[PDB]
């Protein structure tokens, strides 16, 4: 009966919905956790910046020069976290 | 500087395969919404 | 790393075939929802 | 409508147009139980 | 430490979630108790 | 509204739309009871 494939239909949809929802939050911690980590990273940066400083105070350019590595490799890092944050915004965005 | 060099080769493998995996299994979960939504059940509805 | 990069390559897979799924001969039907909108914008004129 | 009429006092277009959607809807409703109702009542005259 | 850092970034994905739910249609509602609230001050003026 | 006067007396002006915002729920309420008392009074006489 039609009926009753309608009624299945429409409890099915009940099921879908809240799977999407729990789909969104999983979008929205994963853009938060990319968010904290960039943010943190970026601070990394500086800090190795600020030993470097202690290297220019006196003598230790292969200090400066790691701590430039160092912060190389964290700018890096946070590039690619911004790319996968414009990524999560996008498929938060899609999904909504 | 063997050993410094074999830290720094450790380090970053794990961490670059550790966030690869992340994304990935990101990625899937993206395409996995995408089918869902593209897995709409309207022709039981329509039967009914 | 190969067989996660294997994984992902599903992933395009599945991508290509939304792709190809993507054509829909309904989408007409959305721009009359956008030309539904514009009733809404001339009323927004209208308030003034 | 009143909602809309606040989306009118300041900016938000997009809620009024939205507004105005579900006044479509509703109207679209109504109209069809006006239609429904107007064949109850034959039918109760018949049945009396 | 490291345990205690992961319960910290539970609770960041916690903040996440509520971002997540931060959308909101109702919040036109809010700029009405706003509107409301220019009655009142409104009538500020007016104890004059 | 008294208690908006002491505020219009000096500065909490807040205080005074707090107080406007009690009036408009008291008067709502009153409206609604009025209404009630209406249909209660056509039922008592019906039934008289």
């Amino acid at each position: 009966d039609p009926e009753k494939v309608l009624e299945q239909a429409v409890i099915d949809m009940q099921e879908d919905l809240v799977q999407l929802r729990q789909a969104v939050a999983r979008t929205i911690a994963e853009e938060k956790r990319t968010e904290q980590r960039l943010n943190q990273d970026t601070q990394e940066a500086k800090k190795w910046e600020d030993r470097a400083k202690l290297a220019l105070t006196n003598g230790e350019e292969n200090l400066a020069r790691e701590a430039l590595a160092r912060k190389k490799s964290l700018t890096d890092t946070a590039a690619a976290y911004q790319t996968q944050l414009a990524q999560q915004r996008t498929m938060s965005e899609n999904l909504r | 500087r063997n050993l410094a060099a074999l830290e720094a080769k450790i380090s970053e493998a794990k961490t670059k395969k550790n966030m690869l995996q992340a994304r990935a299994k990101a990625a899937k979960a993206n395409a996995e919404l995408q089918q869902t939504l593209g897995g709409l059940g309207t022709s039981s509805a329509t039967s009914a | 790393f190969e067989r996660m990069e294997n994984k992902v390559l599903d992933m395009e897979a599945t991508s290509q075939a939304a792709g190809e799924l993507a054509g829909f001969g309904i989408e007409n039907q959305f721009a009359q929802l956008e030309a539904s909108s514009g009733v809404e914008d001339e009323l927004a004129a209208l308030k003034a």
